[PDB]
Formats: structure tokens, sequence, C-alpha cells
């Protein structure tokens, strides 16, 4: 999972 | 899932 | 019956069957090939010159005068002496307020807990109920805690994208805050009476 | 002396005595693993979810890193070179194959012995020789020659042939007698 | 005094938000997408409290405990609009005022700035 919550 | 390699 | 050893007043040394009387035992060089007829501490002191140099207690076994220490000393790097230990440096040893004793601690906690039997734990002075509140994308998910079980169920109806959560205790309600719509809303922990705190102005909110 | 053993479904490491007493878990959430080996320090072992070589501390768990990146393919079984002889000790079998036929294994008391793969074999003479299964036993008074030929006890091993073939006159049973 | 909980351990693989209660810490994890629990003292007696179809980000313990109650120097304050809690020793509360606003010399009230922007 990437970080940027979008 | 599988167990198998 | 009929032994496979040596009864009476020898001993053995380990790894072999070879035994030894009384006097034979440290008697000087390390003759058994194992190194056990002799012991690096074997018959320091006597435990007769002044308790023996120990601190505490001292006793003599097979090899020697030992050191006993009351229950929470600990004996030093030195044997002979024995030390009182910080139990307060072992972190969670006591929940929230540890103070170090001589050979012993003492703890409390705030106002809001009880300390319980054991004098280590603490727990809540109130009763009411654990709640734990997660913020799935479109429900935000309310697990009630209590004896091991969990129940679960959703709090309000009509969101779309919850990153943060806060609740105020003061009036017992629940603040959140959506991505997708771009606002705060405030509403009771019984899903009635939801409000919008900011209707504007939010990109992004990452925590609250 | 202890046994390790990594469960892919559970998904931990767990360590206990030879005879599973101490159960223990060295290190829990240790994803898809497969094979494991132990060498110094550390236990190793390889994961087929994330493609990974992993190692910890074989105690608690606690230096847990990955010794390679993601690999391409899918890492299965794994095993250490050492070069250092190990643990050797004197086995029964090289002693006239143990007194037994042609196969034998060291087990726990003295030399212990099986029959082929294939043939419906059974065992006889105090379960050293292999004989094919044709439904026939002799008694407690017989010595059972290979191939089924079963003479009185008394000939066996009188330094004289008394079966088609020798059997009883073989240095296997002949090299302890009395 | 800096301490590890949980560390050099593969039960973390994306966590995002953390809340504590007596003696357990909760948490989520985004790449696992499930809510954990374990000891906050040294990450012992882990379990998932909760798996969840989508990412969760969000979690709070909700109970008095969490929510200590003290003395609000604020209350006495006669700042208009914002008066914020401070940790200066004298009076532990600061007047503030919102964005377009101007301090005056009072320290307590706030007029609108109309400068250009
Ligand atoms: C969900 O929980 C909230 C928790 O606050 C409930 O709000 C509370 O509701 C009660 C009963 O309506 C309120 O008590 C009433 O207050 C008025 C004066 O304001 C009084 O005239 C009535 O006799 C009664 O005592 C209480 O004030 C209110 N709490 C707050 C902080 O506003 C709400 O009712 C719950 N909803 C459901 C559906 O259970
Ligand atoms: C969590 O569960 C407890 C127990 O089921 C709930 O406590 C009950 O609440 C009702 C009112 O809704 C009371 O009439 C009962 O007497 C309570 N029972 C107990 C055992 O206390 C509690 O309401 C739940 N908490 C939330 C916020 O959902
Ligand atoms: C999980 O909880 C158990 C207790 O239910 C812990 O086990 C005890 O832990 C204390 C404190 O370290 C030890 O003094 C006891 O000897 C433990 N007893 C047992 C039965 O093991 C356990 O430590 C917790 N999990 C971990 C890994 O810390
Ligand atoms: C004890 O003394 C030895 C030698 O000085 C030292 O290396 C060791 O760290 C000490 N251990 C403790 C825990 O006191
Ligand atoms: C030899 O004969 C003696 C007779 O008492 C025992 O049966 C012994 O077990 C025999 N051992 C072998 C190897 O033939
Ligand atoms: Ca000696
Ligand atoms: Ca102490
Ligand atoms: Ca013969
Ligand atoms: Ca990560």
């Amino acid at each position: 999972x990437x970080l940027x919550x979008x | 899932x599988x167990n198998x390699x | 019956t009929q032994p496979f050893h040596c009864p009476s007043t020898q001993w053995q040394c380990p790894g072999y069957s070879t035994c030894i009387n009384l006097s034979a035992l440290c008697d000087g060089v390390f003759d058994c090939p194992n190194g056990t007829d002799e012991s690096p501490l074997c018959n320091q002191d006597s435990c007769s010159h002044f308790n023996g140099g120990c601190t505490h207690q001292c006793m003599q076994g097979p090899f020697g005068a030992t050191c006993l220490c009351p229950l929470g000393y600990q004996l030093a790097n030195d044997t002979k002496t024995c030390e009182d230990i910080n139990e307060c440096d072992i972190p969670g040893f006591c929940s929230q307020h540890c103070v170090n004793m001589r050979g012993s601690f003492r703890c409390a906690c705030d106002p809001e807990y009880t300390l319980e039997s054991d004098g280590r734990t603490c727990k809540v002075t109130g009763s009411e109920n654990p709640l734990l509140v997660v913020a799935s994308r479109d429900k935000i998910i309310v697990d009630n805690i209590t004896a091991h079980t969990h129940n679960l169920y959703s709090l309000v109806q009509d969101v779309s994208f919850v990153v943060a959560l806060d609740f105020d205790s003061v009036t017992g309600r629940v603040f959140w805050s959506d991505l997708l719509q771009g606002k705060t809303w405030s509403v009771f922990q019984n899903g009635t009476d939801k409000r919008v705190v900011h209707d504007s102005g939010l990109s992004v909110t990452e925590m609250i | 002396d202890l046994l390790y053993w990594a469960d892919a479904s559970l998904q931990k490491i767990e360590r206990s005595t030879l005879t599973g007493t101490n159960r223990e878990v060295v290190v829990s959430t240790a994803f898809h693993s497969f094979g494991l080996t132990v060498y110094g320090q550390y236990i190793y072992w390889t994961d087929l979810y994330t493609r990974k070589i992993y190692r910890a501390n074989k105690y608690d768990g606690s230096d847990l890193v990955a010794m390679t990146t993601r690999l391409p393919t899918q890492p299965s079984g794994i095993s250490t070179v050492v070069k250092t002889q190990r643990q050797q000790c004197s086995n029964p079998c090289d002693q006239f194959n143990g007194g037994c036929s042609h196969i034998c294994a060291p087990g726990p008391n003295g030399a212990e012995c099986q029959c082929p793969h294939e043939g419906n074999w059974y065992l006889a003479n105090d379960n050293k020789y292999c004989v094919v299964d044709t439904g026939t036993r002799c008694n407690q008074l017989q010595f059972t020659c290979l191939n089924g030929h079963c003479i009185n006890q008394d000939w066996k091993c009188d330094n004289d042939n008394d079966c088609g073939d020798g059997s009883d006159e073989l240095p296997t049973v002949c090299a302890f007698h009395t | 005094n800096r301490r590890q909980v949980i560390a050099s351990d593969l039960v973390l693989h994306h966590p995002h938000a953390l809340t504590l209660f007596e003696d357990f810490v909760y948490w989520t994890d985004r790449g696992t997408r499930q809510v954990m629990q374990a000891n906050k003292w040294h990450g012992g007696n882990q379990s998932v409290v909760m798996y969840s179809v989508h990412q969760p980000l969000g979690i709070t313990a909700i109970h008095p405990s969490r929510q200590p109650p003290s003395r609000n120097p604020c209350a006495s304050a006669s700042c208009s609009h914002l008066c914020l809690l401070s940790a200066q020793a004298p009076r532990h509360y600061s007047c503030a005022c919102p964005s377009g606003w101007n301090l005056s010399d009072d320290s307590v009230n706030c007029v609108r700035g109309d400068q250009p922007f």
C-alpha cells in the first residue's frame, strides 16, 4: 500500500 | 491458496 | 534394587561413574577429566567468617558456601554481595507510577484508575464500556469491548470516505472527517443528531 | 537437541525438545514458510509469499532480517553447506552388513534391517533375514534359510551347508554365533 | 527514554494509526486490512480484533480514562474569538484570532484585517 491516503 | 511450491 | 550408583559418603563426577568421597571433593587439581571434581566457587569461604562474607545469608553445599538473597534482591557481580533490583526499570512492570524501594517497589495510579489485588496492575475506576471505533472506507465501525468479546455495528449511515476519528468526552460526540465529501461531522455515540463542523476549507484531513 | 518446525498456515515457527514437550514460538508471523534450517545462532527459512529468505535468533526471534531481496521466482527448499564433520559415530551396519541380508539401518539398539521395495517380503530370524511371504511359516525350532527353505536351528551355522544356496552358512549370521 | 514495543517483526506491514487503553495498544494496518491488539509495553499477547474489507485508517478508544479532566485556565480568559491553551507558566492560555484578523495590542481583542490580498 502506498503512503498517500488518496 | 495452494500449498504446493 | 541393587542401585546403579554409589550411595552413602560418595559423590559422582557427572559424565562418568567415578565415585569420590566427601574429602576428595575439590581436593586439588581438576582430576576428573570433565572438570567437575572442582568448581570455581568451591570452598571460597567457610560460611563462618562473619556470615562467610555473604551480606545476607551463606550456606555451604558440596562445593562450598553459597550466598542467598531475600526474594527481591539479586546477587551482584561479586558473588558475596546481594543488591536491590530496580523493578521500575523493567518497562511495564508497574503500569502507571513506580517507586523503587530497598528490595521492594511501590505502585500507584491516577484517580481515574484503581490498583488491583496484585500491586502492579491498575484498572479503570469507572465501569462504562471501553468503546473502540475504526474508520473503514464507507462505514464507521464501532466495537463494544467487553469480556474478551467484540460486537460490531455501524455508527452512522451516510459516510463515503472517513479517514480520521476523535471523540469529545464532555458532549459524548464522535468527530470524523470525510475525504470525498470534504467535510467534518459530529454525531452522538448512538448515531443520532449528526451535524457538520467544517463544510469547507478541508482538502485532506490526515488526523483530527 | 531441539526440534524446529515451521507452519505455513498458522504462520509461525515453533521449537520443542526432541520428545516434543516444551512447545514455544520462536518467531510468530513467519508468513508462508517452506523448508527451514538451523545453523549457528540463527534459523533460516524460505517464504513462498514474499519470495525472500529470512533469519531470526534461534531462542527468541529478535534479530529478524531478510537475507535477500524479493527473489524473482518463489524460492523453495534450503540447506546449509558445512565443511566440518558433524557428530561422527560408529554405525553397526558396517560390520558384516549388520548381520542382515542386504539392507540395514542403525536403529536405537543395534542394526535394524528391512526388505527391498519390490516383492511380497516379510521378516524372519529375529527380523534379520528377508524372505518372500508365501503364506507359510516355520515353528520356533527351524531356522529359515533364504527363499523359504527352513531347517532345524541346530544345523544353523554349523560350518556346513544345509540349504540349496548356502544361506545358512553366510558370514552375516556366522560373524557372531554361539 | 525511547523503547521498542514491536520491532523487527512481521506483524506490521503498513500500520497507519493507533490508540491506547489500560496496558493495551490497538492499531490499524493498511497493508493487511485488519485491526490489531497487543500489549503496549512489550508487544506480547497479540490478536486480531477486526478484519475489514477496506483499508482501516482511523481508530480511537472511547472512554473517560482516555480523556482525563483538569482545570480550564481558558475558561477565565477574556479573549475574543479563539482562546488557546499554552505551556507558559503565568497564565497557560493565549488569545488568538482567525485567518484575516489582526491581533490588537490589548492581546485579547482582535479586529478584522481589511488589508488587500
Ligand atoms: C443518544 O445519546 C445522547 C447522549 O447525550 C442523548 O442525548 C440526551 O437525550 C436526553 C433525552 O432526550 C436529554 O435529556 C433531556 O434534557 C432536556 C433539557 O435539555 C430535559 O428537558 C429533558 O427532561 C431530558 O432530561 C439529554 O440532555 C441529551 N444529552 C445531551 C448531552 O444533549 C440522545 O437522546 C440519545 N438518542 C437516543 C435516540 O437515544
Ligand atoms: C456495550 O454493551 C453493553 C452490554 O450489552 C451495553 O450496556 C447495556 O446498555 C443498555 C442501554 O442500551 C442498558 O439498559 C443495559 O443495562 C446495559 N447493560 C450492561 C451490562 O451494562 C452498552 O450500552 C454497550 N455500549 C455501547 C455504547 O454500545
Ligand atoms: C502473553 O500472556 C502470557 C500470560 O497469559 C504471558 O506469559 C507469562 O508472562 C510473564 C511475564 O513475562 C512470565 O513471568 C510468565 O512466566 C509467563 N507465563 C507463561 C504461561 O508463559 C506471555 O509472556 C505473553 N506473551 C508474550 C510472548 O510475552
Ligand atoms: C561483571 O564483571 C565483568 C568483568 O569486569 C564484566 O565484563 C561484566 O560485564 C560484569 N557483569 C555484570 C552484569 O556486572
Ligand atoms: C547361540 O546359542 C545360545 C544357546 O544358549 C543362544 O541361543 C544364543 O542366542 C545363540 N546365539 C547365536 C548368535 O546363535
Ligand atoms: Ca580434584
Ligand atoms: Ca527495589
Ligand atoms: Ca549349517
Ligand atoms: Ca512496511
